[PDB]
């Protein structure tokens, strides 16, 4: 059965429908693919050595 | 622009008058 | 031809959305504008054979065209010229009018360069009656509605090239 | 545009805008504020109008959503409803143009031709427009309303 | 610049809804108190990948001007005010805005730009808001921030916030 | 393909040349198998001198496999 | 325009000699596939515009072609992309009781590339379109008669491309 | 396609195509099945092969996905996997041409300036290619994937 | 320039789709017909110069065009001829390769009548030429084969018109 | 190519004229926002490929444009879009420095509408652009030097329109 | 150097240094002492200059140092400074001689070759000279910071 | 360049006799490690900008070649290294391929001795570095083709000896 009163209801704009090549197409994937953003690792440059922690070989 | 005055227009010398 | 409402709309048109309020104050630009527009266009409607007057005066008259041997020596020859700048007199009002280029790109330049170089018109010359058509046409009018006169009479110079 | 109308009427008689063609596009360019107050009315509320005409449309005739229809199915609801938003949209552009021209050279021109080859009734699109001219009048003010019921009605003439 | 997350629901695009139905000076508070949780609880800052150079006149135009005045400023940003500096703001990407945003909070804490007014607290729905922020995902909280950001500022066509913030007298 | 590096001294003829001429007058350079007579016909034609001839790349006598 | 018939005659005109065998062979098999040739086309008649309305439905239909931005967006384009299959039906008729596709070089491919050009109509989305006409007629008409309209169907797509 | 690269070769040399350019063609054409199947099965799971090697990518180089990277932020994300699926589909479309071309023409050339301008480091896309590919060769078979892969080590080593 | 794989890409790629089944369809009809293209080719690059001469020898010799006077009377004119037919013979055997008429647009008929036109060569007798090589070539490459090339030929022909 | 120094000697020359008060005072302008010029070539040398970065942030980034279908899709037409502008803005430093816009019309404005025409690139996109070039160069210039370059990227601007 | 500049400049047209050319050297060798003092307080203070921009580095961009990163562990942050402290040798080298050439002779020309083969974002090291030119307008005279900046900006315009 | 086919071909031209059996056994031996050469040369060409890294890394990198006082130290000539290893790598695969270390005498050790000596490139620190190269390609392909590539990178190192 269909039923017209609630796709009236479901209306929306062309031009707000989305295209093939539109990232917002990918923005449902990114939200279940949730990405682990680093913790930083707090360097002080003031107290590395440079002669010394620059690999040699 | 580019164009220069004196390509294709006729170029009248620009005076003072004779009363200045 | 398109004028600047006709733009915008075509433009909301081809993307196939409502005009919103930056393609609105579009619209109120040239509403705003439109007052000045009609006021240039006739001061010019009524010196449309004066302007052309000191324009081929300026720069055509007393130059090699007129003489014998150029290309505004016969009687037929020059009547035609005058009729050329009066054309291009006219259809810069009606694009000054519209506040679009498109009657330029339709009517006056889209087969023009082709008709001048068979014809063997010189272009370098009648760009510089143009400009003194440009000159001529800002001093009568004004700085403000002069410049704007001045943008279609060089699209018209920039069509011929 | 009156504007364009009076330029093109110029160019063919080959002469300069008559001081009585200019006035009419002076008259036209000053009272524009009103023009486009009717026409941000019209946008504001475009999907309301669309989805309120549409649901008396459906009411009143029953057969273009029954079986045998033209605007039976899923996409063929939502489509007629689409059409609907490109005749408010078109109804809109001839607000702001002052004019009937950007009307008819979008969407105007070869309407009989075009829903004759879909299979859909010209009528009951007319009656759609219809619809849409009673909703846009309901949420305006009866100067406004009566303004932009004649760019309507003028869609529904050409129509039926 | 980038796609703004306008409706969607979810709860990134809520939370974006829900910055735009708080007033200029419940926004203004609000970006404030989210640059003083970050570090600990919100994201760390990175102007490196935006470019910073355009708004670096901006910036010096800023901490040029006095106390009453760069306030003011702030105070025609979140209004949406038409002012010059607001024209050069909307002339920006995203990233260029936020980061904006992060270098006169810098300024604010080293104390060259006028800071907040003493003892201000958070109001009760903006406090909501930064509660639901912190509980986002790193990649979740940069989303909500640039969005809440990219509105501000005088654009053409575009204009609200009728409560309004008249600064500090 | 097969190469000859050549060396050539071309002196001018015909006018007299103010700026720096030493890098086209003697030079040793590498021309294609294929572009060798013309090259060649090229010096001779000028008015030149070629001092050394030889096969840089490939060997004498390569019937099928030059290219 | 010339038909098979006449093609027949001016070959055997030009090497002026009598229609001995090989020309009578192509007379006949064209005199034997006549009253099946105007039986299919009497149905592409009758059914002129029912072919285009599932035509357009498979190919044009639901695209960006119609959608705002392309070529069969607009009601005046639409209704002429209608004319044009129309006019393609109609010269894959001719060429068909013709039995030659000359019809369809002076008549179609005059300059069918040079108006569709200047326009700015896409040529794949016409192929497209004449290819779903070729597949409908197949299947109303016959699969033997939509083979015969096939090859003068498939000139047009490969005029076009 | 290889057809139009054979052409435009014989076309510089002003000649007919050698049998060794025919012999080319008609076995492409003869093992067009293959490449066909491949085609399916990568655009079958299109949504499947993207969303594993995207997760891949940002457990590899989760640089890209903290603060500072180019891919940081939902809709920052979102736009890589748009970029993942560009590169999925230009594949698709150089296995069925037999010819690495389409997947040039369209998306390798001048993408060095591309993603320079966009500040995107090339290696990590080189990345996400080189997982696209793990994920890709686990779905199909042994000989089939083997054929499959050498389109998308074009992809990385014009990239990397 | 673009073949019959590369059609169906460029389609699916303007509109940003992966190949779907009417694409995969489409492709399966050029590898259907792959074999007797590449067969179809090898004929006509043996018989490349054989070709050529039987076309002129049906048509151009002995008439007014080769006498004196004619256009194809001089030695350096005739080659000029011969030159012109080996072009048009090999562009349509890559035609017929790439199953599309693209690269007859490109490299061929971009500005081959402004050419003609300027140098005063008869259409009309080169229009003849190329319908003289259609026979000969239908003559050895086959049915289905003469059939394909007997299209492209005719699309120079259709373009030289 | 002619500077600002070379345009007041010109139209001397022409006239057949010393360089008199005025000419002089056109000169010590020139040389009196010298300083400026230099300074504002420097910044936007520095910043070549910022400006062009979030010029196409701004317009073209995130549109029908970038998305299929669209002029600037394939990362071939990308790159050709950011020289383009990498062009445009080079071409406005060069018109900036020497306070004159022959520059433009003799090396990038010289057919430069027909050029985009033919392409099918979007005259308004690519205005739009170039448009985004002058606020971003406006913000990280200054005010003054800002509205130098804002000017010679507007005569791009009327020249491609 | 400026002095060998306007030799190949002048040897290009074929010609002798130009009056102006000469009295550009003359302007050069007058103040030669002012250009070399600058070279001075750079090569004192080599460290600070190199471990504060460092850090400002690593603040401003802390993706690099972040795990998946170029600039990630004690040996490639080492590293990073150690060629910052190679870029700042090649200013001193650079407001020394007069000309912008010993800084793209030694270390700018062929560099972007250089940093993709070891995987380094050149975005980066554009921000990490751009810190080395902050930290020297710090320590520095306002007419000897304009001085250096028009070396330090062709640096960074080399770079992106 | 010669192969290992075009290498029994022309060791049987110039005796003039036919393919025997003696240089059957050649081409059957190729034929045969040909499955080998194909395999291991995809797997090289896909991680080629990976291997040269890798190698360069723990041959030449944080050493006194690097180091300033070096050959390596420069970025212009650290590029050229790259460059270098880029071309040993590609070339080797070349041969490789071909069967055949004809090649690579033919392109990459003519006149590379005499530019090494004159430049002053380091030859102990060259041959390190393609070693390094050989063991990444070895643990990467396998133990029989990366012995198999490891001749002509052998071939390349004496030939730089
Ligand atoms: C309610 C409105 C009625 C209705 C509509 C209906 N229309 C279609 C199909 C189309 N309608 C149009 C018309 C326009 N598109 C435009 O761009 C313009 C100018 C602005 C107009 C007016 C077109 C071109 C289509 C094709 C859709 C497409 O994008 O491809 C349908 C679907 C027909 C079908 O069977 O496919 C329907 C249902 N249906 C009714 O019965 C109502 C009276
Ligand atoms: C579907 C077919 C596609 C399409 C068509 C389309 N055509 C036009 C306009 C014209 N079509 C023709 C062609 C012919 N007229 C003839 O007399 C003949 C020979 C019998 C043919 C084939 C011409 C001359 C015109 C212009 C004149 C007119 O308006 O009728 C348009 C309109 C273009 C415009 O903007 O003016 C369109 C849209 N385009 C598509 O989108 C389909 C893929
Ligand atoms: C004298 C009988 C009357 C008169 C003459 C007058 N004429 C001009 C200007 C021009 N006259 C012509 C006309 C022609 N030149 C031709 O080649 C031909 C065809 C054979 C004709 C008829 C032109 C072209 C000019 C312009 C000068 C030029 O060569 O460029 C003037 C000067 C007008 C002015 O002020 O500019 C005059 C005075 N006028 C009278 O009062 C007499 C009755
Ligand atoms: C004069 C001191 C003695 C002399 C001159 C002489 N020179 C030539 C020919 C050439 N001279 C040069 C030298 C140079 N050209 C350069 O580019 C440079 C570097 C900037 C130099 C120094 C060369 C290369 C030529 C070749 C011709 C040319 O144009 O390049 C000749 C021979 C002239 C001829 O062609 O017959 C002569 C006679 N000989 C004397 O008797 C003086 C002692
Ligand atoms: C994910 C693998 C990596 C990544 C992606 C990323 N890309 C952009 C921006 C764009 N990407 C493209 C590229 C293409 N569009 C095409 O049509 C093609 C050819 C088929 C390609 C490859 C473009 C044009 C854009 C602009 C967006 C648009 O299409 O409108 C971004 C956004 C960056 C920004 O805001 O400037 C991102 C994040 N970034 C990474 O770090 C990942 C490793
Ligand atoms: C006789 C010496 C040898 C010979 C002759 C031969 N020629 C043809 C065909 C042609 N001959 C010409 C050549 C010319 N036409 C010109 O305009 C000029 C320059 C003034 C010449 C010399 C041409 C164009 C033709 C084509 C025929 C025509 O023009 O009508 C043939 C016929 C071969 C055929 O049928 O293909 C012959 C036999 N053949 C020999 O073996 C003699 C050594
Ligand atoms: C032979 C069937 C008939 C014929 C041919 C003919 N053509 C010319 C002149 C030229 N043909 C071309 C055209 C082309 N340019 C292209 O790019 C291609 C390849 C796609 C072609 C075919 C050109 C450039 C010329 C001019 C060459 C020149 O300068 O000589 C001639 C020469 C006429 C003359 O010399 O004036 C001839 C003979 N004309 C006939 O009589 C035959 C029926
Ligand atoms: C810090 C600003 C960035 C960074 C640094 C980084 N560099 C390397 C590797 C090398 N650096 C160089 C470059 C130079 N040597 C020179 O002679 C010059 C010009 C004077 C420079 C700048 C070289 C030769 C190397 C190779 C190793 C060596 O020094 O022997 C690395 C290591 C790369 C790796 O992963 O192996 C790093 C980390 N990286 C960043 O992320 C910063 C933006
Ligand atoms: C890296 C392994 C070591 C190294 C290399 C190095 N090479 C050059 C310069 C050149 N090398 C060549 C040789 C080739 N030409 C070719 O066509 C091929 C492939 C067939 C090769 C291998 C040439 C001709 C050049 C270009 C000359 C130029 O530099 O302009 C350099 C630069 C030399 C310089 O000092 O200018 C270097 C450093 N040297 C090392 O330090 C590594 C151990
Ligand atoms: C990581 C990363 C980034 C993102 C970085 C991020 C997340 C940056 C975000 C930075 C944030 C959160 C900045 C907000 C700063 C707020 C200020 C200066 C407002 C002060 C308000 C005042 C003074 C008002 C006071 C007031 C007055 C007086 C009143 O009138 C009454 C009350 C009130 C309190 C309102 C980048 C974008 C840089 C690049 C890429 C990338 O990945």
């Amino acid at each position: 059965q269909i039923v017209w009163q609630n796709e009236v209801r479901r209306f929306i704009p062309q031009e707000k429908k989305l295209t093939a090549g539109n990232p917002m197409n990918f923005l449902g994937m990114a939200r279940s693919i949730n990405p682990a953003a680093n913790t930083i690792p707090k360097v002080s440059a003031q107290n590395i050595n440079i002669e010394a922690s620059v690999p040699r070989r | 622009g580019s164009l220069r005055e004196d390509i294709g227009q006729r170029v009248d010398k620009e005076v003072t008058p004779r009363f200045v | 031809m398109q004028d600047a409402i006709t733009a915008v709309i075509n433009s909301a048109d081809v993307q196939g959305k409502y005009l919103d309020g930056a393609a609105m104050d579009k619209l109120k630009s040239y509403f705003a504008s439109g007052e000045l527009r009609v006021r240039a266009a006739s001061v010019i409607s009524a010196n449309a054979a004066t302007i052309v007057k000191e324009a081929v005066a300026k720069s055509l008259l007393y130059s090699d065209v007129t003489r014998p041997g150029g290309n505004m020596y016969t009687t037929r020859r020059y009547a035609a010229c005058i009729r050329d700048l009066d054309y291009y007199l006219r259809y810069a009002t009606y694009a000054m009018l519209a506040g679009d280029a498109s009657i330029l790109d339709e009517r006056v330049l889209n087969g023009l360069k082709e008709t001048y170089n068979s014809l063997g018109v010189p272009i370098s010359s009648t760009v510089q009656a143009i400009q003194a058509i440009k000159e001529v046409t800002a001093s009568l009018v004004g700085a403000d509605a002069g410049k704007e006169m001045g943008v279609y009479l060089d699209y018209i110079c920039s069509g011929l090239s | 545009s009156i504007v364009t109308k009076s330029i093109v009427n110029a160019d063919a008689e080959a002469r300069y805008l008559s001081p009585g063609e200019l006035d009419r596009i002076k008259a036209f360019v000053t009272g524009g504020a009103a023009r486009l107050r009717i026409a941000e009315t019209l946008t504001g509320s475009r999907e309301t109008i669309v989805k309120q005409a549409g649901d008396r449309l459906f009411q009143k005739r029953p057969d273009i959503v029954s079986p045998g229809g033209n605007a039976y199915g899923e996409e063929m609801t939502a489509t007629c409803l689409r059409d609907m938003d490109y005749y408010l949209r078109l109804v809109t552009y001839g607000v702001v143009s002052g004019d009937v021209t950007p009307i008819e050279e979008i969407g105007l021109v070869g309407v009989r031709e075009m829903y004759r080859s879909l299979g859909t009734p010209i009528e009951a699109v007319a009656q759609s427009v219809r619809e849409m001219k009673e909703v846009a009048s309901g949420l305006m003010s009866s100067d406004d309303a009566a303004e932009a019921s004649a760019y309507f009605d003028f869609v529904i003439g050409k129509m039926s | 610049g980038i796609f703004p997350n306008t409706l969607a629901a979810d709860v990134v695009p809520a939370t974006i809804a829900r910055f735009s139905q708080l007033n200029a000076e419940d926004q203004l508070a609000l970006i404030w108190f989210a640059y003083l949780e970050m570090g600990k609880t919100l994201t760390i800052a990175a102007p490196g990948a935006a470019s910073m150079q355009l708004a670096e006149n901006a910036l010096k135009e800023i901490q040029a001007m006095g106390p009453l005045q760069q306030t003011q400023a702030m105070c025609d940003l979140a209004n949406r005010a038409d002012t010059p500096l607001c024209r050069t703001y909307a002339s920006w990407s995203p990233n260029i805005k936020l980061g904006f945003w992060y270098r006169l909070g810098e300024l604010m804490e080293q104390g060259f730009v006028a800071p907040i007014p003493a003892g201000y607290q958070l109001s009760a729905n903006a406090n909501a808001v930064l509660a639901t922020i912190q509980g986002l995902e790193s990649g979740q909280q940069i989303t909500v921030l640039r969005n809440a950001v990219v509105d501000m500022g005088f654009t053409a066509g575009k204009d609200g916030k009728r409560i309004a913030e008249p600064v500090v007298p | 393909m097969r190469m000859f590096r050549i060396t050539a001294c071309v002196p001018s003829q015909t006018r007299i040349r103010t700026q720096r001429e030493l890098q086209n007058t003697y030079f040793t350079k590498l021309v294609p198998y294929d572009n060798w007579f013309r090259e060649q016909q090229r010096i001779m034609k000028m008015g030149g001198k070629i001092v050394k001839v030889e096969l840089a790349t490939g060997r004498p006598g390569t019937n099928a496999g030059l290219a």
